[PDB]
Formats: C-alpha cells, structure tokens, sequence
C-alpha cells in the first residue's frame, strides 16, 4: 500500500491561504494567493534549511486575493479578487497587462484557457462572463443563468467538446456550451449549496462538492450521476492527479485522498496535536493542489502555511 | 410657529408633524428608521434535491 508522510512546511504569509495553483513548466515554482491582499511567487528548494523562499508579491488589489490560475505559457498569471475586478500580471516582476473591469459585486473564481484567447468568471453579479485577453468582454451570460451568485467555474478540455462548467449557490451544475451559451443540462443532487468542481485532465468526469456532506460525480460527456462518496463536511477544493486516478478531498480538519478505483480512502491527512481549549486545534484546510509528478502535493490552510505532504511507497 | 392675536396679549403656536414615508414612496425619504433602526428580511430556505440529471 502507500501512504504519506509529512513533508514540511513554507512560511510567508499574514493571511489564510486562500488558493494554490501549480505551474507545469516550472515544478520549481508554486503559486499561492491569500487574505492578506497578496499572490506569492516562491522560489522552491527541497532544502532542510527551507522547502522555499518567496520570491516575490504581486500587489494591486484593495482587497483580498480568492484565486490564482497559471497561464499555458506560465509567462502569465491571472486572478480574482474580492474587490470586484480582476488582473492580468506578466509573471516576471509585476506590471499588470491588462485589468479587467466588470462585475457589480466579487471575483470568486477565475480560470484561463488552452486557447489563451478565453478567460471566464465567477462573480456574485450572479453572472459568467466571457473574456477576450484584450481584456473586453467578448461575452456575457446573464440569461438562463444562476439566481444565486456563481461559485466557481472551470474550462474542460476542448479535445471536440465546447462545454464549461457552472455551479452556485442555487444547488446546481450548469453546463454551458461556447459560441451558443445555452444549458447543456442541470444536474441536481447536493443538499448543501455548491462550492467547487473540478474536471479529470483526461475529460470524462466532474467532481463536484459543496455542503452537502456527501461528493458526488457527474459525467462530463454527457451528465450522468456516476457515483457518491460519503466523506468531505465541507468541500472547497478538489483536485484530480495526473500520475494516479484519485481524487484528493479538502474537508476543514483534514484531507481525504480517496482511489477511485475501487472506492475507498488512502490515507487521511492529520495535522499533529495542539493543546487548545475550548477547542480550536483544527486550522481550516481550503485548498489543495498536485504537482505535476504527483509524489507532492501541497494544501492551503488558515493558520497561514502551506503544508506539503508527500506519498511514499 | 406662528403667532396669533388676540384683544388681550399673544399666543404662540408651534405645530411639528412627522411624515410617513419611508421605504417604499415617495421613493424620497431614506431607510432609518425614527430611533431604532430596523431590518426588513425575506423568507425562504428549502431544498428538494435527489440524483437527477436532466439532459438539454
């Protein structure tokens, strides 16, 4: 069997690491945003001395920074923001490309296409929106759309296929196909409102979460409930791997890396205790991300660390 | 106020009237309330979900 061991630990911010993003032509860096207003570019080492450095602070938000996405080039970078607007950066040294103006209200959830031409947004203006890299809106969808505001929205890959994935607060999946912008479907199936989905980098499945206590997964080629999992309180990241099929849960005190194939736990990632009282020894996990290896991976959590774990054979 | 006469000395009248707007009309008058200031809040919170997919 194999298990994981507790790799270490970076250190640099003031604030809850809000997401983490990996670049695949650099596995020496590693992306991080947080709820101290700033996205970290670290400069890795598998050292003793540090397992990392940060490099540098991309600033210009008047607010926190909710998520973080790489570019295909990884010469660019791309965020989302809770101050309603969003930034285009020339991961080097700073000095914005381009800002992008919409939104009425928060930029949730942001994500950039194999294209480079496509960029997309959730926001709670209950509204995704379509993005020219000129930075204009090529696009908006406000029709057919959420009642609630738009938790997050990911880009499948477009092997054939013209489909992007929906969820929000309203306990759906939509699915919306480019260049016409209708429902491709509905799903129903989470008690609890949605926070994330994620889809396989080979393009068969959507693993969905939110509060509904249980995960459940949807078919990306045409949307069928393929199956549940009972596991993950509270959902709010999901990330599949490239070097394995398993599918790696982010519950608040702990991660559930689960193989699929057949179902069933790995391992369940525990922090070491703390003396607390009443009780606030669990520091909240938020988000997680695999490197392009798929020995490490890394975690975000509240307490302003991101820890790295390992999988060990 | 406004005075008023009369054969023997004056009186003095003063008339303060408060008026009834408040959120919906005019629209002009804003939302605080006199001296404790409210919120007004809508009703819903339900579920029905079970697996469905529901094919467009």
């Amino acid at each position: 069997t194999e298990q994981m061991t507790l790799r270490g630990t970076l250190k640099g911010h003031n604030g809850w690491v809000t997401q983490i993003a990996t670049t695949p032509q650099f596995p020496d860096m590693i992306l991080s945003a947080s709820r101290d207003k700033t996205i970290i570019m670290w400069k890795l080492t598998r050292d003793e001395t540090n397992y990392g450095i940060p490099q540098r602070a991309l600033r210009g938000h008047s607010h926190f920074v909710s998520d973080v996405v790489i570019s295909s080039d990884g010469q660019f970078a791309l965020s989302g923001s809770w101050d309603g607007t969003l930034r285009l950066w020339d991961l080097t040294t700073g000095t914005t490309t381009r800002r992008f103006v919409g939104h009425t209200k928060d930029v949730l959830s942001v994500a950039f296409s194999s294209d480079n031409r496509q960029i997309v947004s959730g926001s709670r203006d209950k509204t995704i929106k379509l993005w020219n890299t000129l930075g204009v809106c090529k696009y908006t969808v406000q029709d057919e759309s959420h009642s609630e505001w738009v938790s997050c929205v990911r880009f499948s890959p477009n092997s054939s296929n013209p489909i992007i994935v929906s969820c929000g607060w309203d306990k759906l999946v939509k699915v919306w196909n480019l260049a016409n912008c209708k429902l491709k479907t509905n799903h129903i199936g989470h008690t609890g409102y949605l926070n994330t989905v994620t889809v396989s980098p080979d393009g068969s499945l959507c693993a969905s979460g939110g509060k509904d206590g249980q995960a459940m997964l949807w078919d990306l080629n045409e949307g069928k409930h393929l199956y549940t999992l009972d596991g993950g309180d509270i959902i709010n990241a999901l990330c599949f791997s490239p070097n394995r099929y398993w599918l790696c849960a982010a519950t608040g005190p702990s991660i559930k890396i689960w193989d699929l194939e057949g179902k069933i736990i790995v391992d369940e990632l525990k922090q070491e205790v703390i003396s607390t009282s009443s009780k606030a020894e669990p520091p909240q996990c938020t988000s997680l991300a695999w490197s392009a290896d798929g020995q490490t991976l890394f975690a975000g959590y509240t307490d302003n660390l991101v820890r790295v774990w390992q999988v060990t054979i | 106020v406004r005075h008023v006469l009369l054969r023997q000395g004056v009186l003095g009248i003063k008339v303060k009237i408060m008026l009834p707007w408040d959120p919906s009309g005019k629209i002009g008058p804003k939302k605080p309330l006199p001296d404790h200031v409210s919120i007004v809040e809508p009703k819903d919170e339900i579920l029905p979900t079970t697996p469905i997919s529901e094919q467009k």
